[PDB]
């Protein structure tokens, strides 16, 4: 019924760029992975904890990539772009991804 | 696949 | 890309027990509704602005019913399930609802 | 629709 949480980390949400060919940033957030018990859902929420408005939700689906390219970046890529988060800490990623692969593998 | 990252 | 709020007001979110009959609390929260340009997607996310848990993170679909019961609280129904605002004030539940309409037209 | 609580 309710959105439960199963992670929460400070990162900096954003999406690479094809074109600019750069990293932009998607506007630190607090970065939440909650689950939806009464539908078996997942999803990527970041709130701008200033001034707390939601950047991004995201709904981890089936075949996502999760790619951690630097112990404090990681990437995703749906299938038609590419997000990824720069941490604030390492400990924060390494917490994040546990949850992301683990919803993952549910996911599965 | 996924870009460099930053830096 | 981002998520894009078209409006904001605070009520205590409740999902209406049809078991005990009794309308009960899902966990005041601060209620957006945020669009995906990037999707062409809306979604009722409500968010404890206490510890900043998100409490609702709902989609408002195609074919819901908004039901605006009293000026103060307003209900809609999924198609298994009803949620209804206590709003604060009827000030912001006004508010509320003429974003829920609009963007329920959009969904058509 | 229930009544409002």
């Amino acid at each position: 019924m309710s959105e439960q949480s199963i992670c929460q980390a400070r990162a900096s949400v954003m999406v690479y760029d094809d074109t600019s060919k750069k990293w932009v940033p998607i506007k630190f957030s607090r970065i939440n992975i909650y689950h939806n018990t009464a539908s078996s859902t997942f999803r990527v929420v970041g709130v701008k904890l200033q001034d707390q408005q939601v950047v991004i939700n995201y709904s981890i689906v089936k075949g996502l990539k999760y790619n951690q390219a630097t112990p404090t970046f990681h990437q995703w890529r749906d299938a038609r772009q590419v997000y990824g988060l720069n941490f604030a800490s390492k400990e924060e990623a390494t917490t994040f991804s546990n949850a992301m692969l683990f919803a993952l593998n549910i996911m599965n | 696949e996924f870009p460099p990252p930053p830096t």
